[PDB]
RNA sequence: GGGGACUCGUGAGAGACUGCCGGGGUCAACUCGGAGGAAGGUGGGGAUGACGUCAAGUCAUCAUGCCCCUUAUGUCCAGGGCUUCACACAUGCUACAAUGGCCGGUACAAAGGGCUGCGAUGCCGCGAGGUUAAGCGAAUCCUUAAAAGCCGGUCUCAGUUCGGAUCGGGGUCUGCAACUCGACCCCGUGAAGUCGGAGUCGCUAGUAAUCGCAGAUCAGCAACGCUGCGGUGAAUACGUUCC
């Protein structure tokens, strides 16, 4: 089955399978399940197309899914790049933007130890 | 130390199993101060062993420790231009401690899910004399016996 | 006149009120199983009562305060031991040799400056 | 009745008890219902300083600030004894507080 | 000041200079020294040579730099690639 | 430190959050204990001289 | 209310000082073991640092002899910086999971802090936080819920219901002002990492190991630093040849 992504890891509680979508994690899945009524503890192989089709409209009603969320993210960072602020310049240089120290860290934003 | 021996601290007998042995295994598997958790793990393993065999868990443990009791160690020494191992006798208490440590260490890195079934399988294998602790004891015994020439 | 002694193990003090009875540990509304799920604690308590004789007799009740589970268990054990000693001076050699009368003074070592704990020291890292 | 209360506090030892039981406790002849000094737990203020003026962090010396409180008696507000109490004064090392 | 209880943070000696010019015109290059002032939606079409420690950086807001800050666009430090 | 900075601290400051606490004996702006108002080293010397009512060496 | 029955609190003593005994020891020192005891040889620990050394550190806690400037090397203000970043080192935290993660219930501390404050309840908000407000210069008020511990379900060894670094969006608190240049809260995204080479660090008892609590600096920045507190809580020492 597929709503936007695969959403169906084999032998997994759909509570955690909903976390596999781009836009829903633990809390979003919990609040969605609370609204819908279907219990969290159930194997994904037992889910049925009717439950899938009532779940499909809910996510697009208010939440968002793969593709457009990343489009908004990339548009945001691209606008930040083109406007030329301190954060935009840091993004252009690949350096972390939220005031983290750069003397001995930022290995995630940069690569591993170059050892020139 | 240099100023004589140090007395070893005593132990209490478990109300569930009135023997110092079970408390010794609980102490050996105890980590991070969770004595209750170690007791739970050892009790689950013992109950599993009793379920699989039928005989008394303390008797199975005694059979296992008698089977995995070693005789000699391979403590090494260096004199001149080379170092060689010296096989010496082992005291009963040290042998029991070494066998218990070996059993716990080999049960810790087994291919099962939880330490209840892990330790149950380990103690059953030691009782039948075919487990990892038995293999380690045989390897130690033979590799020490191979150094019988240097017995000073 | 009820028999009352002082019992401490690490930080807990229990005020025994030993009186004649059948024998059931009243610990302010919580039974032995309700309070202490540990078999070790459940043996440590009632060890002084069953160490010699006899055999599950008159109950005790003591207030609870401070320490933890093992500390409270040890304090209760010492309190029952001292109460038994006060009630009957004949069995004094029994508990006296059993070592249920010693306070067992053992407190946590105070932290010292320059060390990350009481005895644990920071990494040396010469040169 | 039991209205007048004292909150005697001193920073030093052997003077609080003396200046209480030999000055305030002089009202036993005056006719005030005395319950007696009640020894409250001693306060302890803990501060740590570095022994060296520079760079030697591992040289530390600790100090303790103790404060002793007692004499919380409920002596009656009889005019004669209360006038005597307000007329007498204790050394500044101990602080008097009438409640 | 980043709290929905007092509005934004804009300097009074900056308002009394920008609001007296925006009535008729977008003023030319202007001198400012308070990098900490927020950009209210009145700076559109104007320029601000914002100080950064040694000189003034002229910054123009077109449509989007309303939630930003004046000093956000003035490099306070300069790095040029040791290698 | 500097007597000019001492006077600047002692004076009534515009944007009062610019104020700070220094030693009452030497003017050190760091390690000042609000209970006494002295710096750490001056406090230690004063404690050794025994001019603080209630402050003395601790052993426990 | 009543009570000094009990802990407890804080004032004064007894006691543990090889005190007594057995054997040994030049009979002396002392050694080894016993009875009574809270503790046995120093009951445990803290303060306590000899002659001096490193021309050790501090001219930047403070002070001091000689030189150097007095429209300046004095002083103030507004921004920036003390927080950068191809790299290496040192000290701590996090993990790499099933001794475990999550959900619900649940019991036991010490020591501290508090009128520029502790904000009991009540209301709003999932939330941090905001609002009115009582008690509290304090054994009576707040902090105050302790976490480890226990029970029931789920997950089933997987880069995972492990991991929380990075990033986007949205709020709270202090501060005139939080991009530089603070902390916290909500959602989503969810990296390395699967036990770490040669080598190397600490630790003998309530020790190591582990989990929480409090103070000081401070308007905010310290649940990764410092200093103290408490709970659970082990294994080894045959021996001094070897670094
Ligand atoms: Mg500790
Ligand atoms: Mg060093
Ligand atoms: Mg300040
Ligand atoms: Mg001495
Ligand atoms: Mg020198
Ligand atoms: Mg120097
Ligand atoms: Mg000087
Ligand atoms: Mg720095
Ligand atoms: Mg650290
Ligand atoms: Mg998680
Ligand atoms: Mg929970
Ligand atoms: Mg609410
Ligand atoms: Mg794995
Ligand atoms: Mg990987
Ligand atoms: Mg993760
Ligand atoms: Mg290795
Ligand atoms: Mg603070
Ligand atoms: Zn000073």
């Amino acid at each position: 089955a597929r709503l936007v992504g695969v959403d169906l890891p084999r032998d997994k509680r759909m509570e955690v399978a909903l976390t596999y979508i781009f836009g829903i994690g633990r809390t979003r899945s919990n609040e969605i399940l609370a609204a819908t009524g279907i219990d969290r503890d159930l194997r994904t192989r037992d889910l049925t197309e009717e439950q899938l089709i009532h779940l499909r409209d809910y996510i697009e009603a208010n939440l968002k899914v793969e593709g457009d969320l990343r489009r908004e993210v990339q548009a945001d960072i691209r606008r930040k790049i083109e406007i030329g602020c301190y954060q935009g310049l840091r993004h252009r240089r690949g350096m972390p933007v939220r005031g983290q120290r750069t003397k001995t860290n930022a290995r995630t934003r940069k690569g591993p130890k170059r050892t020139i | 130390p240099r100023k004589g021996p140090a007395p070893k601290r005593p132990l209490v007998n478990d109300p569930v199993y009135g023997s110092q042995l079970v408390t010794q295994l609980v102490n050996k598997v105890l980590l991070k101060g969770k004595k209750s958790l170690a007791e739970r793990i050892v009790y689950g393993a013992l109950e599993q062993a009793r379920d699989k065999t039928g005989t008394d868990p303390v008797i199975t443990l005694k059979r296992a420790l008698d089977n995995v009791k070693p005789a000699l160690e391979v403590r090494s020494r260096r004199v001149g231009g080379a170092t060689y191992q010296v096989p010496v006798e082992v005291r009963p208490d040290r042998s029991t401690t070494l066998a218990l440590r070996w059993l716990v260490g080999y049960s810790r890195q087994r291919r099962e899910k939880t330490m209840i079934e892990r330790l149950a399988n380990e103690i059953l294998d030691a009782s039948n004399g075919l487990g990892a602790s038995v293999k380690r004891r045989e390897d130690t015994h033979k590799m020490a016996e191979a150094n019988r020439a240097f017995a000073h | 006149r009820p028999i009352q002694t002082v019992g401490r193990r690490k930080e807990a003090v229990v005020r025994v009120r030993l009186v004649p009875g059948t024998g059931k540990f009243d610990l302010n509304g919580r039974s032995l199983e309700d309070y202490f799920p540990n078999k070790v604690h459940q043996q440590l308590i009632k060890a002084p009562l069953v160490t010699v004789d006899r055999v599950e007799s008159f109950d005790i009740f003591a207030h609870l305060g401070g320490g933890g589970p093992s500390g409270q268990a040890g304090a209760l054990r010492l309190g029952i031991a001292r109460a038994l000693i006060l009630v009957s001076p004949e069995d004094r050699p029994a508990l006296k040799k059993a070592g249920f009368l010693t306070r067992d003074p053992r407190a946590t070592e105070r932290k010292k400056y320059g060390l990350k704990k009481a005895r644990k020291a920071p990494q040396y890292s010469k040169r | 009745g039991q209205k007048i209360r004292i909150r005697l506090k001193a920073y030093d030892h052997e003077a609080i008890d003396a200046s209480a039981r030999k000055i305030v406790e002089t009202v036993v002849r005056t006719g005030a219902s005395v319950v007696g000094p009640v020894p409250l737990p001693t306060e302890k203020n803990v501060y740590c300083v570095i022994r060296s003026p520079h760079k030697y962090k591992d040289s530390r010396e600790h100090f303790e600030m103790r404060t002793h409180k007692r004499l919380i008696d409920i002596i009656d507000p009889t005019p004669k004894t209360v006038d005597a109490l307000m007329r007498i004064d204790l050394p500044a090392s101990v602080d008097v507080n009438i409640q | 000041p980043r709290s929905l209880k007092k509005g934004p943070f804009v300097d009074e000696h900056l308002l009394k200079k920008v609001d007296v010019q925006n009535e008729k015109n977008t003023k030319q290059v202007i001198k400012t020294w308070s990098r900490r002032s927020t950009i209210i939606p009145d700076f559109i079409g104007h320029t601000f040579a914002v100080h950064d420690g040694r000189k003034h950086v002229p910054v123009f807001v077109t449509e989007s730099m309303v939630g930003h800050k004046l000093g956000e666009f003035a490099p306070t430090r300069t790095f040029k690639g040791h290698i | 430190a500097k007597k000019a900075l001492v006077n600047k601290a002692a004076g009534k400051p515009r944007f009062a959050v610019r104020a700070y606490t220094r030693c009452s004996k030497c003017g050190r702006p760091r390690a000042v204990y609000r209970k006494f108002g002295l710096c750490r080293i001056c406090l230690r010397e004063m404690a050794h001289a025994g001019e603080l009512p209630g402050v003395q060496k601790s052993s426990w």
